Protein backbone atom coordinates (compact mmCIF):
# COMPACT_ATOMS: atom_id res chain seq x y z
CA UNK A 1 0.00 0.00 0.00
CA UNK A 2 2.24 2.79 1.32
CA UNK A 3 5.09 2.03 -1.04
CA UNK A 4 8.14 4.16 -0.16
CA UNK A 5 9.34 3.97 -3.76
CA UNK A 6 6.35 6.15 -4.70
CA UNK A 7 6.87 8.63 -1.86
CA UNK A 8 10.63 9.14 -1.47
CA UNK A 9 11.41 10.01 -5.09
CA UNK A 10 14.34 12.43 -5.33
CA UNK A 11 16.89 13.21 -8.04
CA UNK A 12 19.68 10.67 -8.20
CA UNK A 13 23.34 11.53 -7.82
CA UNK A 14 24.98 13.11 -10.88
CA UNK A 15 21.47 13.67 -12.25
CA UNK A 16 22.03 16.82 -14.36
CA UNK A 17 24.61 15.23 -16.65
CA UNK A 18 24.47 11.44 -16.23
CA UNK A 19 23.14 10.60 -19.69
CA UNK A 20 25.67 12.69 -21.60
CA UNK A 21 27.43 10.57 -24.24
CA UNK A 22 31.21 10.92 -24.59
CA UNK A 23 31.79 13.19 -27.57
CA UNK A 24 33.46 16.43 -28.57
CA UNK A 25 31.34 17.62 -31.50
CA UNK A 26 28.20 19.12 -29.94
CA UNK A 27 28.11 17.78 -26.39
CA UNK A 28 25.21 19.90 -25.17
CA UNK A 29 22.87 19.00 -28.03
CA UNK A 30 23.92 15.36 -27.83
CA UNK A 31 23.31 15.29 -24.09
CA UNK A 32 19.92 16.91 -24.59
CA UNK A 33 18.96 14.28 -27.14
CA UNK A 34 20.13 11.50 -24.84
CA UNK A 35 17.96 12.83 -22.02
CA UNK A 36 14.97 13.03 -24.36
CA UNK A 37 15.46 9.49 -25.64
CA UNK A 38 16.23 8.20 -22.16
CA UNK A 39 12.98 9.64 -20.80
CA UNK A 40 11.02 7.48 -23.26
CA UNK A 41 9.88 10.38 -25.44
CA UNK A 42 10.15 9.73 -29.18
CA UNK A 43 11.05 12.53 -31.57
CA UNK A 44 7.93 11.97 -33.68
CA UNK A 45 5.83 12.97 -30.66
CA UNK A 46 7.95 15.83 -29.30
CA UNK A 47 7.80 17.60 -32.67
CA UNK A 48 9.50 20.99 -32.93
CA UNK A 49 10.51 20.94 -29.26
CA UNK A 50 13.50 18.69 -30.01
CA UNK A 51 15.46 20.87 -32.43
CA UNK A 52 17.05 23.71 -30.49
CA UNK A 53 17.37 22.40 -26.96
CA UNK A 54 20.66 21.71 -25.19
CA UNK A 55 21.63 20.19 -21.85
CA UNK A 56 24.74 20.09 -19.65
CA UNK A 57 27.34 17.46 -20.45
CA UNK A 58 30.44 16.04 -18.81
CA UNK A 59 32.51 16.80 -21.90
CA UNK A 60 32.08 20.53 -21.16
CA UNK A 61 34.32 22.20 -18.59
CA UNK A 62 32.95 24.56 -15.97
CA UNK A 63 34.94 27.29 -17.71
CA UNK A 64 33.13 26.38 -20.92
CA UNK A 65 35.71 24.27 -22.74
CA UNK A 66 35.68 20.87 -24.43
CA UNK A 67 37.43 18.44 -22.09
CA UNK A 68 38.37 14.83 -22.72
CA UNK A 69 39.68 13.88 -19.26
CA UNK A 70 39.07 14.97 -15.66
CA UNK A 71 40.37 18.47 -15.06
CA UNK A 72 42.79 17.32 -12.36
CA UNK A 73 44.60 15.23 -14.96
CA UNK A 74 44.85 18.29 -17.20
CA UNK A 75 46.45 20.10 -14.27
CA UNK A 76 48.69 17.09 -13.71
CA UNK A 77 49.66 16.97 -17.38
CA UNK A 78 50.88 20.57 -17.53
CA UNK A 79 52.63 20.19 -14.18
CA UNK A 80 54.52 17.09 -15.31
CA UNK A 81 55.62 18.84 -18.50
CA UNK A 82 57.93 21.09 -16.43
CA UNK A 83 60.14 19.28 -13.91
CA UNK A 84 63.80 20.31 -14.11
CA UNK A 85 66.29 17.88 -12.63
CA UNK A 86 66.94 18.62 -8.97
CA UNK A 87 70.58 17.49 -8.90
CA UNK A 88 72.71 17.81 -12.02
CA UNK A 89 76.28 16.70 -12.69
CA UNK A 90 78.67 19.33 -14.02
CA UNK A 91 82.45 19.45 -13.64
CA UNK A 92 82.51 22.92 -12.07
CA UNK A 93 80.54 22.51 -8.86
CA UNK A 94 82.82 23.33 -5.87
CA UNK B 1 47.12 16.54 -0.58
CA UNK B 2 43.33 16.61 -0.40
CA UNK B 3 42.80 18.62 -3.60
CA UNK B 4 44.74 19.97 -6.56
CA UNK B 5 47.64 17.63 -5.78
CA UNK B 6 46.76 14.16 -7.02
CA UNK B 7 48.66 13.14 -10.13
CA UNK B 8 51.76 15.33 -10.13
CA UNK B 9 52.87 15.95 -6.56
CA UNK B 10 55.61 13.74 -5.20
CA UNK B 11 54.81 11.31 -2.41
CA UNK B 12 56.94 13.46 -0.08
CA UNK B 13 56.11 16.99 -1.30
CA UNK B 14 53.35 19.51 -0.74
CA UNK B 15 52.43 22.35 -3.06
CA UNK B 16 52.74 25.69 -1.23
CA UNK B 17 50.46 27.38 -3.75
CA UNK B 18 47.49 25.22 -2.71
CA UNK B 19 48.17 25.46 1.02
CA UNK B 20 45.13 27.47 2.10
CA UNK B 21 42.59 25.23 0.40
CA UNK B 22 44.27 22.06 1.65
CA UNK B 23 44.38 23.42 5.20
CA UNK B 24 40.78 24.55 4.85
CA UNK B 25 39.56 21.10 3.84
CA UNK B 26 41.70 19.46 6.51
CA UNK B 27 40.02 21.56 9.19
CA UNK B 28 36.62 20.79 7.68
CA UNK B 29 37.24 17.06 8.00
CA UNK B 30 38.48 17.68 11.53
CA UNK B 31 35.23 19.50 12.25
CA UNK B 32 32.97 16.87 10.72
CA UNK B 33 34.77 14.05 12.51
CA UNK B 34 33.71 15.39 15.92
CA UNK B 35 29.99 15.91 15.26
CA UNK B 36 28.64 13.61 17.96
CA UNK B 37 26.75 13.77 21.24
CA UNK B 38 28.40 13.69 24.67
CA UNK B 39 26.62 10.79 26.32
CA UNK B 40 26.53 10.37 30.10
CA UNK B 41 28.06 7.28 31.68
CA UNK B 42 27.76 5.61 35.08
CA UNK B 43 29.49 6.99 38.16
CA UNK B 44 31.31 5.84 41.27
CA UNK B 45 32.12 7.56 44.55
CA UNK B 46 35.79 8.24 45.26
CA UNK B 47 37.30 7.55 48.67
CA UNK B 48 40.96 8.02 47.73
CA UNK B 49 42.58 10.60 50.02
CA UNK B 50 42.13 14.24 49.04
CA UNK C 1 -6.03 -13.16 25.12
CA UNK C 2 -4.05 -13.60 28.35
CA UNK C 3 -2.96 -11.12 30.99
CA UNK C 4 0.59 -12.45 30.65
CA UNK C 5 0.76 -11.57 26.96
CA UNK C 6 -0.51 -8.05 27.57
CA UNK C 7 1.98 -7.60 30.40
CA UNK C 8 4.89 -8.48 28.12
CA UNK C 9 3.59 -6.14 25.42
CA UNK C 10 3.76 -3.27 27.91
CA UNK C 11 7.08 -4.59 29.21
CA UNK C 12 8.51 -4.33 25.68
CA UNK C 13 6.70 -1.68 23.64
CA UNK C 14 5.64 0.76 26.35
CA UNK C 15 8.54 1.14 28.77
CA UNK C 16 10.36 4.35 27.89
CA UNK C 17 12.93 5.31 30.52
CA UNK C 18 14.18 1.71 30.69
CA UNK C 19 17.71 0.84 29.55
CA UNK C 20 18.71 4.50 29.39
CA UNK C 21 22.30 4.57 30.64
CA UNK C 22 23.95 2.87 27.66
CA UNK C 23 24.85 3.54 24.05
CA UNK C 24 21.72 3.08 21.94
CA UNK C 25 22.01 2.94 18.13
CA UNK C 26 18.58 1.44 17.42
CA UNK C 27 16.84 4.77 16.79
CA UNK C 28 13.71 4.11 14.75
CA UNK C 29 11.52 6.49 12.77
CA UNK C 30 8.92 8.80 14.29
CA UNK C 31 5.84 6.71 13.48
CA UNK C 32 5.87 3.09 14.55
CA UNK C 33 2.28 2.12 13.76
CA UNK C 34 -1.31 3.27 13.44
CA UNK C 35 -4.56 1.55 14.37
CA UNK C 36 -7.77 2.18 12.46
CA UNK C 37 -10.67 2.23 14.89
CA UNK C 38 -13.48 1.51 12.44
CA UNK C 39 -12.03 -1.88 11.49
CA UNK C 40 -9.36 -2.61 14.09
CA UNK C 41 -6.58 -3.24 11.57
CA UNK C 42 -3.10 -2.05 12.54
CA UNK C 43 -0.77 -0.49 9.97
CA UNK C 44 2.99 -0.71 10.47
CA UNK C 45 5.26 1.99 9.14
CA UNK C 46 7.37 0.74 6.21
CA UNK C 47 11.08 0.34 6.89
CA UNK C 48 13.39 1.55 4.13
CA UNK C 49 16.37 -0.76 3.66
CA UNK C 50 18.60 -1.20 0.64
CA UNK C 51 17.25 -4.60 -0.41
CA UNK C 52 15.23 -2.38 -2.76
CA UNK C 53 16.30 0.97 -4.21
CA UNK C 54 14.20 0.60 -7.35
CA UNK C 55 13.61 4.23 -8.23
CA UNK C 56 12.10 4.83 -11.65
CA UNK C 57 14.53 6.31 -14.20
CA UNK C 58 17.25 8.71 -12.99
CA UNK C 59 16.02 9.06 -9.43
CA UNK C 60 16.68 7.65 -5.98
CA UNK C 61 14.80 6.80 -2.81
CA UNK C 62 15.57 9.36 -0.12
CA UNK C 63 16.87 8.18 3.25
CA UNK C 64 17.22 9.94 6.57
CA UNK C 65 20.60 11.34 7.56
CA UNK C 66 22.47 9.65 10.40
CA UNK C 67 21.88 12.20 13.15
CA UNK C 68 22.03 10.37 16.48
CA UNK C 69 25.70 9.59 17.14
CA UNK C 70 26.92 9.52 20.73
CA UNK C 71 30.22 9.10 22.55
CA UNK C 72 31.04 8.00 26.08
CA UNK C 73 34.82 8.40 26.04
CA UNK C 74 36.67 11.68 26.55
CA UNK C 75 35.64 14.75 24.57
CA UNK C 76 39.05 15.46 23.11
CA UNK C 77 41.00 15.16 19.89
CA UNK C 78 44.49 16.24 21.00
CA UNK C 79 46.81 13.70 22.60
CA UNK C 80 49.78 13.99 24.94
CA UNK C 81 52.69 11.71 24.14
CA UNK C 82 56.41 11.32 24.70
CA UNK C 83 58.11 11.90 21.37
CA UNK C 84 61.48 10.78 22.74
CA UNK C 85 61.71 7.98 25.34
CA UNK C 86 63.19 8.60 28.76
CA UNK C 87 66.65 7.52 29.90
CA UNK C 88 65.25 5.00 32.43
CA UNK C 89 66.34 6.65 35.64
CA UNK C 90 66.15 5.12 39.10
CA UNK C 91 62.74 5.50 40.69
CA UNK C 92 63.67 6.45 44.30
CA UNK C 93 59.99 6.08 45.33
CA UNK C 94 57.60 3.23 44.58
CA UNK C 95 54.02 3.88 45.60
CA UNK C 96 51.38 4.02 48.28
CA UNK C 97 51.12 1.51 51.11
CA UNK C 98 47.91 0.41 52.82
CA UNK C 99 48.66 -1.62 55.93
CA UNK D 1 76.93 28.65 2.37
CA UNK D 2 78.66 25.59 3.79
CA UNK D 3 81.83 27.63 3.99
CA UNK D 4 81.58 30.62 6.28
CA UNK D 5 81.10 33.08 3.42
CA UNK D 6 77.40 33.29 2.50
CA UNK D 7 74.19 33.65 4.50
CA UNK D 8 70.79 32.90 2.97
CA UNK D 9 67.30 34.00 3.99
CA UNK D 10 64.50 32.05 2.31
CA UNK D 11 61.07 33.68 2.34
CA UNK D 12 58.36 31.14 3.14
CA UNK D 13 54.93 32.32 4.17
CA UNK D 14 54.12 29.08 5.96
CA UNK D 15 55.39 25.55 5.60
CA UNK D 16 55.25 22.02 6.95
CA UNK D 17 58.22 21.28 9.18
CA UNK D 18 59.81 18.12 10.51
CA UNK D 19 62.63 17.73 12.99
CA UNK D 20 65.26 15.27 14.18
CA UNK D 21 66.66 14.70 17.65
CA UNK D 22 70.36 13.98 18.03
CA UNK D 23 72.72 13.09 20.85
CA UNK D 24 74.65 16.01 22.39
CA UNK D 25 77.73 13.82 22.90
CA UNK D 26 78.17 12.92 19.22
CA UNK D 27 79.91 15.25 16.80
CA UNK D 28 78.33 15.51 13.37
CA UNK D 29 77.80 17.72 10.34
CA UNK D 30 74.16 18.25 9.42
CA UNK D 31 74.89 19.19 5.80
CA UNK D 32 73.69 15.86 4.31
CA UNK D 33 70.20 16.33 5.73
CA UNK D 34 69.84 19.70 4.03
CA UNK D 35 71.40 18.47 0.79
CA UNK D 36 68.83 15.70 0.86
CA UNK D 37 66.12 18.29 1.46
CA UNK D 38 67.40 20.34 -1.46
CA UNK D 39 67.35 17.24 -3.65
CA UNK D 40 63.54 17.01 -3.63
CA UNK D 41 62.54 20.60 -4.41
CA UNK D 42 60.95 21.33 -7.77
CA UNK D 43 58.63 23.97 -9.25
CA UNK D 44 55.66 21.82 -8.21
CA UNK D 45 56.27 21.32 -4.49
CA UNK D 46 58.73 20.95 -1.65
CA UNK D 47 59.30 18.40 1.11
CA UNK D 48 58.93 19.38 4.78
CA UNK D 49 61.67 21.56 6.18
CA UNK D 50 64.05 19.57 8.43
Amino acid sequence: TASPADTNVVPAKDAPTTNSPPSTTSPNQAAADANQQQAGIVSSQSGPNAVGDSAPSTSVNNDGDIITRPTSDSIAAVANATKPAAVVSDPQSM
Amino acid sequence: KTVLSRGYIDNAQFNPLALRSNVLLMLLQFTLSNLKINKSSTFTSDVTTI
Amino acid sequence: STMSALSEHLRSDHRDDASTLLATPMINNAIRSFLTAWDGIRILSPDVSSKHLSAYLDSAVANGPELIVEDTGLCTSFMLLDNIPSAHLTKELIGFTWF
Amino acid sequence: VKAGRTRVLVELGHYVYTLHYYDPQISLDEAPILEEWLSKINPAGIPPVP
